[PDB]
RNA sequence: AGGA
């Protein structure tokens, strides 16, 4: 249609399997990195603890809180607190979450990511909602309490990127493959008898033409056609994990173009 | 232990982050150090004269 | 043997060692904290006068 | 000691899946290898997260205050 | 009849409370089973 | 308001001061704890 | 990762890989001297002795104890105590100079002798760093 | 007793130790605001100033070399060869 | 009582 082309193989709420063609490996890999590391998300970043009568320590809990995925759809309209003008935080730069739990039951009382409450004003933007993918609708199991085991704490979720902490990681594992038949001779297969029998074929072997032995080595050949799979954690929908990745890398290069211009 | 004159050599400071003394790998052998949890001592000269002894 | 041939000494430091393929042979990675503790006595000379005033 | 939220290696949420896993074994009677797989834990990094977990929290809850 | 000092007892021995103690008692007693 | 020391076993609050006697009220045991500050502690989620 | 060193996944470290807890319990007591000349667990000020530690005494409560919530840091005084001499001398317990953390549990009990017995547990989270052994 | 210049027999070359101690000494003196015998062509480190002084053999120092008997031979830094 |  233009320059580098996409061909989606399988799509879902959580996963995007696709083929990227007419691209440099450098570009596919740069995008691979960008998706993992530089796409902004919203995650719990400060936790004021009012009371904790649990078997878990204040900071053990605090840590788990950061790892709880939050709706970061409209993350683009939330300011990075550092760039914001308020003494610490506000609605323009943060989502305030409250978590209050108590063992009323004789049986063990469970504390879930569902038990979170937004106390900040959202400005009608899609943000800070704890991501629930859970079948029974409970999300992450934060804690367990017996009886007089009370948990009272306040959360300040702030905009951030995986470079600062992997809690702002919007993507889980990103699958990446190229040249399933080693036509490029980019790997030297370790073997005992036969590299053909010993090394399993990948799915993508089908999507590419086998080399046919009675042919010379294509030194001319460069690497295009990349079989990838982006897995979302839920903070952002899979499509956006890809789109935003492309955008972030574009904006990143843009900064360099502008920096030259200011100079 | 310091069974060699090479178990005590003079180096250029490089101030870096993280709590470890960092050394070039080729200098490992003279000291007899490895990184399985070894610790090393550093002494700072105080005289222009003293430094000259180390450097020269 | 303990107080005269050997001595506990000031301007000394010690930590865990780890190797670096990006350091030069003759250099030593010093943690910021260790550099911030150890000190060198520099005499105020017209050459160093301005540098030193800023360090101060 | 209490289910890890997110798999250390890849970072896929694993926090929700504990009770669900423990249930696919008691009530559904299934073997560990199929239970994990039902829960969508494909990569072994994710599999090891649940498969090797030791929910010590329960033992801790057995003490009074 | 006559008190002749104190003998330090070894934990989980006959003369120790914990020997005849059950899992549930130990948890109440603040002892790890 | 105020619960200076808590009981180790029966977990009843105690609110005592110097020269009261280091023991629980209705419970024996001279153990006793300290009940966390009323000043909130803030932690980073990293 | 040359010569017995290793490369660790910082991403995993964040996710909770190899993080641990560290607790340390500082302890003290009120020593009685023949003629009922017992010690005192209190928050002292200048008031004659001046022979007292540098760490913020301001973290202590009237009982010479830090409340079990407070983030302690330098040689911050964890236990305040005084010794009378034939007057406030200082017998305070500061946080191990190097160490930092949070007050976990404070135990206010009795000695077999019937004396004021104190135990202060201080907790910290130790995250995998660059010189850490495995 | 002091061996005369025409009867000296120690190396006409400067020992590793001599050079190290000369540079250390001049560096120390320069650092203690002593007068510098050469143009500091932008130089600021007293060791680098000392190396410059020794380079032009403009150092007014003398190595008194003691022999096991106690006698000695005096050698100027101007006269000693620096093949090091 | 442990570490190289
Ligand atoms: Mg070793
Ligand atoms: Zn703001
Ligand atoms: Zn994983
Ligand atoms: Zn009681």
């Amino acid at each position: 249609e233009e320059g580098p082309q996409v061909k989606i193989r399988e799509a879902s709420k959580d996963n995007v399997d696709f083929i990227l063609s007419n691209v440099d490996l450098a570009m596919a890999n740069s995008l691979r990195r960008v998706m993992i590391a530089e796409i902004p998300t919203l995650a719990i970043d400060s936790v004021e603890v009012e009371t904790n009568t649990t078997v878990l320590a204040d900071e053990f809990i605090a840590h788990r809180l950061g790892l709880i995925p939050l709706q970061s759809m409209d993350i683009e309209q939330l300011e990075y607190s550092r760039d914001c003008f308020c003494e610490d935080h506000c609605d323009k730069c943060s989502v305030v979450l409250t978590l209050q739990a108590f063992g009323e039951s004789e049986s063990t009382t469970n504390v879930y990511s569902k038990d979170l409450v937004i106390v900040s004003n959202l400005m009608g933007r899609n943000i800070g909602h704890p991501i629930i993918q859970d079948k029974e609708g409970n999300g992450v199991l934060i804690c367990k309490l017996r009886k007089g085991q009370e948990l009272k704490l306040t959360c300040v979720a702030k905009k951030g990127i995986a470079k600062e902490h992997a809690k702002w990681g919007p993507a889980a594992a990103i699958e990446f493959e190229y040249d399933p038949w080693n036509k490029l001779k980019h790997t030297d297969y370790w073997y005992e008898q036969d590299s053909a029998k010993e090394w399993p074929q990948s799915k993508n072997c089908e999507y590419e033409d086998p080399p046919n032995e009675g042919d010379p080595f294509d030194y001319k050949a460069q690497a295009d056609t990349f079989y990838m799979n982006v897995e979302s954690v839920g903070s952002i929908p899979v499509d956006q994990v890809v789109v935003r990745g492309i955008d972030t890398l574009q904006k990143k290069v843009a900064s360099i173009l502008l920096a030259l211009t200011q100079m | 232990p310091s069974l060699h004159k090479m178990s005590m050599m003079a180096h250029r400071v490089k101030v870096i982050p993280y709590s470890t003394f960092r050394l070039n790998l080729s200098v490992t052998s003279p000291y007899n150090a490895d990184f399985d949890g070894d610790e090393m001592n550093l002494h700072v000269p105080q005289s222009e004269e003293t430094r000259a002894e180390l450097s020269q | 043997r303990g107080n005269l041939m050997g001595k506990r000494v000031d301007f000394s430091a010690r930590t865990v060692i780890s190797g670096d393929p990006n350091l030069e042979l003759d250099q030593v990675g010093v943690p910021k904290s260790i550099a911030k503790t150890l000190t060198y006595p520099e005499v105020v000379t017209p050459y160093n006068i301005d540098r030193l005033t800023q360090l101060v | 000691m209490i289910v890890p939220v997110r798999c250390f290696s890849c970072g896929k949420v694993v926090g929700d899946k504990w009770e669900s896993y423990l249930n696919l074994l008691q009530e559904d009677e299934l073997d560990e290898g199929t239970a994990l797989s039902r829960l969508g834990l494909k990569r072994y990094c994710c599999r090891r997260m649940i498969l090797t977990h030791v929910d010590l929290i329960e033992k801790f809850l057995r003490y009074n205050p | 009849k006559v008190f002749i000092g104190r003998l330090p007892i070894m934990l989980r021995s006959k003369n120790c409370y914990l020997s005849e103690a059950t899992e549930s008692d130990l948890y109440k007693l603040k002892e790890c089973p | 308001a105020t619960l200076k020391y808590i009981c180790a076993e029966c977990s009843s609050k105690l609110s005592l001061s110097r020269t009261d006697a280091v023991r629980c009220k209705d419970c024996g045991h001279r153990i006793l704890l300290k009940a966390r500050t009323k000043r909130l502690v803030q932690f980073e989620a990293r | 990762n040359q010569e017995d060193s290793m490369i660790m996944n910082q991403s995993s470290i964040d996710r909770g890989l190899f993080r641990s807890l560290f607790f340390r319990s500082y302890m003290d007591q009120e020593k009685k001297y023949g003629m009922s000349i017992t010690e005192t667990f209190e928050k002292p000020q200048r008031t004659n002795t001046l022979r007292m530690k540098h760490g913020t005494y301001d973290k202590l409560d009237d009982d010479g104890l830090i409340a079990p919530g407070v983030r302690v840091s330098g040689e911050d005084v964890i236990i305040g105590k005084t010794t009378p001499i034939s007057s406030k001398r200082d017998a305070s317990t500061p946080l191990r100079s190097t160490e930092n953390g949070i007050v976990d549990q404070v135990l206010v009990t009795t000695n077999q002798d019937g004396l004021k017995f104190v135990k202060v547990r201080v907790r910290t989270t130790k995250i995998p760093q660059i010189g850490d052994k495995f | 007793k002091a061996i005369p210049k025409d009867q000296r027999a120690t190396t006409p070359y400067m020992t590793k130790y001599e050079r190290a101690r000369i540079l250390g000494t001049r560096a120390l003196q320069i650092s203690m605001n002593a007068p510098v015998f050469v143009d500091l062509e932008g130089e600021t480190d007293p060791l680098r100033i000392a190396m410059k002084e020794l380079a032009e053999k403009k150092i007014p120092l003398v190595i008194r070399r003691y022999l096991p008997d106690g006698s000695f031979e005096d050698w100027s830094v101007e006269e000693l060869i620096v093949d090091l």
